[PDB]
């Protein structure tokens, strides 16, 4: 390991934040009346 | 026997009587000629 | 039970547990909450700083955590276990 | 919603209408059978798609034919 | 019209269960405008359980 | 053939005969020598010794597992493993297939053809079960005369 | 045929209440009202689940689906000799009369209705989907 | 072993690739 | 116009099905509304570019994780005693035993051990340090970025290509055979010769010294003068250690055959010659069809002219060129049929002839790499057959295919389905009866009473290859054959030494258990082919329902009338044959993993005595090898196989969860969700919350798909876990 702290950053974002970004933006998108 | 033998000629009874005779024959072949892996004739 | 003068009362549009009381608090408690929760009102604004603020707050304590706080930042504390065939 | 189509093999036996649980089919006059009547589907937007008419059609192959297409709240059979 | 009543016909209709099957004609409708006048009875039922079906004379040949 | 020793000279096949009687002899140690269950194990041992002396005398091939292997290629040494009981089988299986085919032709030209299959007409059945003895001469005879196969114009075919 | 007008003054059958009745689809989308004339006070099986005492005069029953009106309607057409009609009621107040459209039930033929959705060909003369690629029409609607 | 600054070069080039993936997904939408 | 916008009929659906089907009809581009030919082919072309970008952005992250968190240099120093590290683990849910137990390969933290064979591959090809893998990851980031730019570019109206460019099959085949298969295998050969052979011989050849490091002592002189044997003059000896200069040769294109004696793997000089041969023959084969220059072939007239004059094939292949060129599902089915037969040829030829250095010694990696390509190939082949069914519904024109071979497949389709049915029934009664018979004889205390059939046809083929174990001595095992004397100075000194060795997996010693499981394999392929040929040929219609083509491909049923029409569609035959490919490849990889798990620890007699009956398969393979699998975590503690012990149990969840969708069907759940909708609409404090999508049960096709996908995920995870825990915990 070169940078041990990027495991501590990207695994919380792509594991928690990015599904919370993607599923909330999709649920807005799939329930748009348009 | 115009209707008793008709019941005896039905599909489940004739399957029981044939396979009773068939498994009866193949068991009795497997008594006098057991462990038969190769036909000698 | 069909009326043709009140279409909501004959279809199930009932406030079954609602109340028509106008207010039950006082003015001192009401002015405190609307002042503090005034920057949290708009849905488009609140969704922006909750995503951006939520991404920072999980990356902060994910990185500033210690060995006793989380075991993944503690690392190994013993000799490694050698597998079979010398691997 | 669902598209119910009647073909010219129909004998006017009326049992497709009698098997219909959402009042889609009706018997209109016709000149192509002994019964002098054929089925039709004017209220095909009310069709759930259950194909009870196809189960009750004695013509080989079927004269009433239900094609499951776009499904709405009529053809989903919901009460909520 | 029709081949004959009480005759043996073979069905040329592709979508019938009794395609290339021997059937017996029981009724031919002589009224004009009827698309499928020949009523053919079969010894075997279809999946619906019926054996009576109406065919045009163009979908049958004498066999 | 195929790297397999014969079972009469296989040391692994004789090892399995030794450890099978020894398993049955140790079962015999807890019974009286004239008792009824000891006669069954004594008949089991003589059934085992008859079996191993039959497998070695037929020219069976034994591998490294001490087990008799069958050569089904059609070897002149190995005819009774697959070819001889296969021709015995196909004669019997063709007998089943010929008397069931000839029964359906005999009941298709009847008043109620579906009541003769749930209720099988035994005088009609037994008069052709004897006739299934000579069935290669009757199947290829019907094949050469064209009565075995049906023309495709009279066969129910699903549409394209 | 003049369609019958919903009176909205005839009363309901004596029913103890059910949980199979009108949900929020009645409130925002549609609900169905079936009206029929009765000989006497009988007991019928509720299509939502249960039993109710139906009145000796005209009856009004509120249902959620069109299938509940035919399941009730064919029940009181075979067990009872009662002619029935039902409606479709929308939340804005519009009542859409639905069945029978000509006043006579669709099992019996009427000269007023016309053939719609009727193909002059059979199933075997329907076109293949390969020669109808990328079109609004399909193999059966032409 | 690779260095710290090479991880920065990879993360920018993946973010540039993530923009070009976002640009194709907009064009696949239209 | 709600989601989904490509289908107008699903946008007016007020239920949850609109949310579901829009995910699943997302890539079915030809079923979309207001949809044309040009938009179809351009969206497919940009989807291909996105697929290429995903593959290259995948490889970039599988290279970045080896270069960053993996010990590729430490594995390069000692590839026999170092476990290859895939990537590091950052799990907030580990306790201290899990951090202390997943730290393998001399790493600083908990890491995942790579069982994908990427270290063996990158070592054999020439990559040595982490900086080379990082440079490859940046280069393939650039390549995926270029493919995203090209995918966006061809959707722009200036660079949109027309359908006539897309349906240009002759130019596509010439530039695929010449460029994709020829100049890329000649590019490869230039790598294997310039980089991989000198890195096997210790010379560090990179981009900085590409123009100075000469690959041969006399480079490009004997090539253009004709004496090519100078490139096969001094091969690597049997004392050659891989990656070191000692014991090495100078020849770049040898024809030795067999294996490198230290790695038990193929020679890089042979694979370089192999690629120069499948490069000359593909560039020459790419000058076949007519594009722009007068010479060449028109494939329409090839297919028109290939009619037998006796009329046994009808019109032959007349009208098939327009049939393939107009139908994208025909081309995709042909591509997936060829791809399944070569992904299975990949699987069969990387275990028996290991192509990568120190891949044969790493056992669980080889097991993963066989099971990978046999499952990916049993889903690619089923996709081929399913696309044949979709071609027969939405793309097959009976007017254009009039009495050709493709129409004559529909003319005698009942003969094909009934004879596949006979072959499947034959194989099933015979294989089940022989296994159950051998089970009864091992149960009844008599192992000698088994019907054991020596597979003498395939043993004769092995003796035809050069195996002297069976003593057939016909050709290449006898010195009196002309094939042997034509080969004994050319490739056979390597091949016979590789095939007469009993430690490798090159043409293993087969027995009666191998015969029986090969009939299990033939049962699996025959019954999967039965269901799939039955789905493809009854796709348009059948005697139960003649208008299956007018109901689409994946329609649920046709109603309870006419006896009952459940699973009548061709998608449902694909659905029923996914279970048969799972069973088939389960049998295949059971046979592979047990034939190899007994070979690797030496006792092949366990397989030779126990594979003939199914209690040996249950006890000595499924129960015996699962000893350290399910003991990956205990009440006493947890081992390094614990993630493989959870993933095993996880598979038994998901697979069994599929049963919930495959046994229980819709209307039970629809009435259940009706009661749930009443309960939510009447509960105080929760009635305030509404749904916009009406809650419905999963629809019937969706139910079969969800149960099938759960069945497949559980099936691949139960076996990925067992197979990567019963070889990597008991190495050997
Ligand atoms: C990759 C996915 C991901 C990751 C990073 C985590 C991370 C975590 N899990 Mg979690 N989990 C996930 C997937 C995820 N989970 C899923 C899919 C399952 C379902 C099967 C679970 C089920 C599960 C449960 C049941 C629990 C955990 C808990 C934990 C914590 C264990 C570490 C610890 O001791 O902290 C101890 C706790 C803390 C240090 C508290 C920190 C809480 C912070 C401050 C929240 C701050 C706001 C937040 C960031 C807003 C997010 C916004 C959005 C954009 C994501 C940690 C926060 C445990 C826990 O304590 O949860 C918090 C616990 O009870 N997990
Ligand atoms: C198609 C499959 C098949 C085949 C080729 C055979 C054929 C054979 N089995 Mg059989 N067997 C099978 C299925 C099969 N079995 C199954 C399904 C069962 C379980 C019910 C058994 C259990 C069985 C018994 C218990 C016995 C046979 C025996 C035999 C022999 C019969 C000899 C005779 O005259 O009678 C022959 C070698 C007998 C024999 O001689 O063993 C070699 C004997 O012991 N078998
Ligand atoms: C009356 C005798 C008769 C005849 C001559 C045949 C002959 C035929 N059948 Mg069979 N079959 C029969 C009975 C018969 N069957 C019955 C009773 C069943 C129900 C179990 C079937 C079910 C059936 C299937 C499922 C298949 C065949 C097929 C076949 C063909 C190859 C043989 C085969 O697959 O093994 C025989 C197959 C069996 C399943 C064994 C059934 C045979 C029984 C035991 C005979 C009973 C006869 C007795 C008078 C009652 C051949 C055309 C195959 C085909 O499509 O043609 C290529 C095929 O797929 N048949
Ligand atoms: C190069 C390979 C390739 C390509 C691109 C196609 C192309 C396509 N297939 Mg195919 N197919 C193939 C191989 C492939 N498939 C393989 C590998 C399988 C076997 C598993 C199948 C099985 C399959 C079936 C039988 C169906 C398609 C259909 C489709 C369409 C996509 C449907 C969709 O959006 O699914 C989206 C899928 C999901 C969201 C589910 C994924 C969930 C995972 C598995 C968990 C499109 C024409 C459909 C079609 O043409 O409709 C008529 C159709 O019904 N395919
Ligand atoms: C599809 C390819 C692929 C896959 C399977 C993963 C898998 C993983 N990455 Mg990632 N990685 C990738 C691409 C890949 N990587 C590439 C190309 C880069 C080089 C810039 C990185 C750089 C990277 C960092 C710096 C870290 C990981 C980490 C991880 C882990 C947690 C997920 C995460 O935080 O993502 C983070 C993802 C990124 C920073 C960039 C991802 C870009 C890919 C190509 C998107 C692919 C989308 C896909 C095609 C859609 C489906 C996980 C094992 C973490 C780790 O090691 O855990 C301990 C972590 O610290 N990744
Ligand atoms: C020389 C010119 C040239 C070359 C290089 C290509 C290149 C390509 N074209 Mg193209 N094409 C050309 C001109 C060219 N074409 C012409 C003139 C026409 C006009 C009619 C077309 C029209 C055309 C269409 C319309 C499509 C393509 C597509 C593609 C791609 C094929 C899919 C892919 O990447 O699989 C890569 C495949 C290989 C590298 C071949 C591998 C063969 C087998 C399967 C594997 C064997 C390899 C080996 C064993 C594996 C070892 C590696 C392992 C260690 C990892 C590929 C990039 C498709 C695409 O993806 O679009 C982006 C597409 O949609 N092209
Ligand atoms: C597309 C494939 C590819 C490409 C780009 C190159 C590129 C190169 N090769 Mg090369 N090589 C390849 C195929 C490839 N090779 C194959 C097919 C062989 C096997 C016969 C070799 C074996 C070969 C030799 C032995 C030599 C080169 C050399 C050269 C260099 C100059 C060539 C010249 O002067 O003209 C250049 C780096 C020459 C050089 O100077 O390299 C340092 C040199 O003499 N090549
Ligand atoms: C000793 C045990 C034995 C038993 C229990 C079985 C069991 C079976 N075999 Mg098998 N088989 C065996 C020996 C055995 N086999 C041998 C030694 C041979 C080698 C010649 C074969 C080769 C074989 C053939 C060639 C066929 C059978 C068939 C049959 C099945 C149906 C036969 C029937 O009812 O006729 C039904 C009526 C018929 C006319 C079919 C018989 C085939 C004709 C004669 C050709 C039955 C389940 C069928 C099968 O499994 O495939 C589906 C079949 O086709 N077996
Ligand atoms: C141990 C479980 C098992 C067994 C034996 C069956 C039985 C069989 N499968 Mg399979 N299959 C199974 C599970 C299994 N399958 C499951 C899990 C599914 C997934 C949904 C399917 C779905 C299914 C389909 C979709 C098809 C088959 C077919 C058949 C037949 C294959 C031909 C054959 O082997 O005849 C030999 C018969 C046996 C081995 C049964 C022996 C029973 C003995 C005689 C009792 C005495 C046979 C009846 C095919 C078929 O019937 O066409 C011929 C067919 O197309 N299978
Ligand atoms: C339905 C359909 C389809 C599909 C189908 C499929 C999918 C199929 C498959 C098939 C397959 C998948 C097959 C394969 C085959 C192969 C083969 C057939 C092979 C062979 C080989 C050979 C013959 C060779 C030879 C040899 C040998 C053997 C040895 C030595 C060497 C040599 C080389 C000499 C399609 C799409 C078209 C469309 C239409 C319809
Ligand atoms: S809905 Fe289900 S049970 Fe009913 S016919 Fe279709 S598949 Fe069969």
């Amino acid at each position: 390991m070169t940078a041990s702290y990027l495991p501590s950053i990207f695994v919380p974002l792509i594991g928690l934040v990015f599904p919370a970004i993607t599923m909330a933006s999709l649920f807005i998108y799939i329930e748009q009346d348009e | 026997m115009q209707d008793v033998k008709t019941y005896l000629s039905t599909a489940p009874v004739l399957a029981t009587l044939w396979f009773g005779f068939l498994a009866g024959l193949l068991i009795e072949i497997n008594r006098f000629f057991p462990d038969a892996l190769v036909l000698p004739l | 039970y069909f009326d043709l003068g009140e279409i909501d009362n004959t279809t199930g549009n009932w406030d079954l547990y609602g109340n028509d009381d106008p207010n039950r608090y006082n003015g001192f408690q009401n002015k405190f909450f609307e002042t503090f929760a005034g920057a949290f009102t708009k849905r488009g604004l609140l969704l922006k700083f909750l995503v951006l603020g939520g991404a920072t707050t999980i990356g902060y304590l994910g990185s500033t955590s210690s060995g006793d706080l989380l075991a993944i930042k503690n690392g190994p504390k013993q000799a490694p276990i050698m597998g079979p065939r010398g691997r | 919603a669902h598209s119910v189509k009647i073909y010219d093999t129909c004998i006017g036996c009326t049992q497709c209408v009698r098997a219909c649980p959402t009042d889609v089919l009706e018997m209109v006059p016709w000149d192509g059978c002994k019964a002098s009547q054929i089925a039709s589907a004017p209220r095909t937007e009310d069709c759930v798609g259950c194909k009870r008419c196809e189960s009750a059609c004695p013509t080989d192959f079927l004269s009433v034919r239900v094609y499951l297409g776009a499904e709405t709240t009529r053809s989903m059979g919901l009460a909520y | 019209i029709g081949p004959k009543r009480g005759s043996i016909v073979k069905v040329l209709r592709r979508e019938s269960y009794w395609f290339n099957d021997t059937g017996k004609v029981v009724a031919v409708d002589q009224a004009p405008g009827v698309r499928y006048p020949v009523v053919v009875r079969f010894d075997k039922v279809n999946y619906a359980g019926v054996s009576t079906n109406n065919y045009s004379p163009d979908e049958l040949e004498q066999s | 053939v195929a790297g397999l020793t014969p079972c009469k000279e296989s040391k692994g096949f004789a090892k399995r005969q030794k450890q099978e009687i020894k398993k049955l002899e140790g079962r015999l140690k807890l019974y009286a020598p004239d008792s009824a269950p000891a006669l069954a194990i004594n008949a089991t041992i003589e059934k085992t010794k008859r079996r191993f002396e039959f497998y070695g005398n037929q020219g069976l091939l034994c591998g490294t597992d001490g087990l008799p292997h069958l050569i089904v290629d059609g070897d002149q040494a190995h005819l009774g493993e697959f070819v001889y009981p296969g021709l015995v089988f196909l004669y019997i299986a063709g007998w089943i297939g010929w008397v069931g085919r000839a029964y359906l032709i005999d009941v298709r030209t009847s008043k109620k053809p579906t009541e003769k299959e749930i209720i099988i007409d035994v005088p009609l059945a037994l008069r052709i079960m004897s006739k299934g003895l000579t069935w290669p001469v009757a199947a290829i005879g019907e094949l050469r005369s064209g009565k075995l196969v049906e023309k495709s114009s009279n066969i129910t075919v699903s549409p394209r | 045929f003049t369609p019958p007008t919903l009176n909205a003054d005839t009363p309901a059958p004596i029913f103890g209440g059910s949980t199979g009745g009108l949900l929020r689809k009645a409130q925002v989308e549609e609900f169905y009202v079936i009206t029929w004339e009765s000989p006497k006070e009988q007991i019928f099986e509720m299509p939502t689940g249960g039993a109710a005492i139906m009145r000796s005069g005209p009856n009004l029953l509120k249902l959620a689906r069109k299938e509940q009106c035919l399941a009730l309607g064919a029940r009181l057409r075979t067990k009872f000799k009662i002619q029935y009609q039902f409606y479709r009621v929308f939340p804005n107040g519009e009542v859409q009369y639905l069945h029978p459209k000509d006043g006579v039930y669709p099992e019996k033929v009427n000269a007023g209705r016309t053939a719609v959705g009727v193909n002059n060909r059979s199933i075997g003369q329907n076109a293949n989907p390969a020669e109808l690629k990328f079109a609004h029409k399909q193999a059966y609607d032409l | 072993s690779i260095s710290d600054s090479q991880i920065i070069v990879a993360l920018v080039s993946a973010f540039i690739t993530g923009i070009l993936a976002l640009r194709l997904g907009k064009s696949l939408y239209q | 116009s709600r989601f989904p916008k490509f289908s107008r009929g699903l946008s007016q659906d007020p239920t949850t099905r609109r949310i579901w089907f829009g995910i699943a009809t997302a890539h079915d581009f030809e079923s979309h509304d207001d949809m044309t030919e040009e938009r179809l082919y351009q969206k497919i072309f940009a989807s291909h570019f996105g697929q290429l970008a995903i593959i290259f952005l995948w490889t970039s992250g599988n290279l970045f994780h080896v270069a960053w968190q993996g010990n590729f240099e430490a594995w390069g120093q000692d590839p026999l005693h170092v476990r290859p590290i895939a990537h590091a683990i950052w799990d907030p849910h580990f306790g201290q035993p899990a951090v202390e137990a997943f730290t393998r390969g001399g790493a600083s933290g908990p890491v995942n051990i790579a069982y994908s064979g990427v270290y063996q591959w990158w070592y054999t090809i020439g990559l040595r340090t982490n900086q080379d893998l990082y440079g490859g990851s940046i280069f393939l980031l650039f390549v995926s970025a270029l493919f995203l730019i090209a995918g966006w570019l061809h959707l722009q109206p200036k660079w949109k290509p027309s359908v006539s460019w897309f349906k240009n099959a002759e130019s596509r085949l010439n530039h695929h055979l010449s460029g994709l298969f020829g100049v890329s295998s000649l590019a490869w050969t230039g790598h294997l010769v310039h980089v991989a052979i000198p890195e096997s011989r210790g010379e560090h050849v990179r981009w900085n010294n590409l123009l100075t490091a000469l690959p041969h002592p006399q480079g490009l002189g004997p090539f253009f003068a004709g004496q090519w044997n100078v490139y096969a003059q001094n091969p690597d000896s049997n004392s050659h250690l891989f990656g070191t200069s000692e014991g090495a040769g100078t020849a770049i294109l040898t024809f030795l055959g067999g294996f490198h004696p230290q790695t038990q793997s193929l020679w890089l000089t042979d694979m370089a010659h192999h690629h120069l041969a499948i490069a000359v023959i593909f560039i020459i084969a790419g000058h076949m069809y007519r594009t722009n220059f007068g010479i060449g072939h028109s494939m329409k007239e090839i297919l028109e002219a290939h009619t037998p004059p006796g009329g046994r094939l009808g019109r032959g292949h007349k009208g098939l060129y327009d049939t393939i060129n107009n139908s994208l599902h025909f081309q995709l089915g042909l591509a997936l049929a060829s791809l399944g037969v070569i992904t299975s040829l990949v699987a069969q030829h990387m275990y028996s002839l290991p192509p990568y250095a120190f891949l044969a010694q790493d056992f669980t990696t080889q097991a993963a790499l066989y099971t990978h390509h046999q499952y990916i190939a049993g889903f690619i082949m089923t996709g081929a057959f399913a696309h044949g069914a979709i071609f027969f519904i939405r793309d097959y024109n009976p007017e254009q295919n009039k009495d050709n071979v493709l129409a004559r497949m529909l003319e005698h389709k009942e003969a094909i389905i009934s004879h596949l049915s006979w072959a499947s029934l034959f194989l099933g009664f015979h294989t089940l009866g022989l296994y159950v018979h051998n089970d009864v004889m091992l149960a009844f205390g008599t192992p000698e009473k088994q019907i054991l059939i020596e597979p003498v046809f395939a043993q004769w083929i092995q003796s035809a290859h050069g195996k002297a174990l069976y003593g057939f001595d016909v050709l290449l095992s006898s010195a009196d054959s002309p094939a042997f004397n034509a080969g004994q100075t050319l490739w056979l000194p390597g091949w016979l030494d590789a095939i007469n060795n009993n430690s490798n997996s090159l043409f293993l010693t087969i027995g009666p258990g191998d015969f029986l499981v090969h009939h299990a394999i033939a049962l699996g392929l025959h019954t999967t082919t039965l269901i799939l040929v039955k789905g493809a040929l009854d796709a348009r219609g059948s005697k139960l329902m003649p208008d299956k083509k007018e109901f689409g491909y994946s329609f649920p049923c046709d109603g309870p009338g006419r006896g009952g029409t459940c699973d009548i569609s061709a998608w449902d035959a694909f659905y029923l044959a996914v279970f048969w490919m799972l069973n088939t490849i389960g049998w295949v990889t059971f046979y592979w993993h047990w034939k190899h798990i007994t070979l690797w620890q030496g006792n092949v007699a366990q397989f030779n005595e126990s594979s003939t009956y199914l209690m040996g398969w249950l006890r000595d393979y499924l129960w015996l090898n699962s000893s350290q699998l399910i003991n990956g975590y205990n009440p006493f503690g947890m081992n390094s196989l614990s993630v493989w012990a959870w993933m095993f149990l996880f598979g038994h969840l998901v697979w069994a969860t599929g049963f919930m969708f495959l046994i229980s069907w819709r209307g039970y759940w629809q009435e259940l969700i009706e009661t749930l909708a009443w309960a939510h609409e009447r509960t105080p404090l929760a009635n305030l919350v509404r749904w916009k999508d009406k809650p419905v049960a999963l629809s019937i096709v969706q139910a079969r798909l969800v149960g099938l996908a759960h069945f497949s995920v559980g099936y691949i995870f139960t076996y990925a876990a067992f197979l990567i825990a019963s070889t990597s915990g008991k190495f050997g």
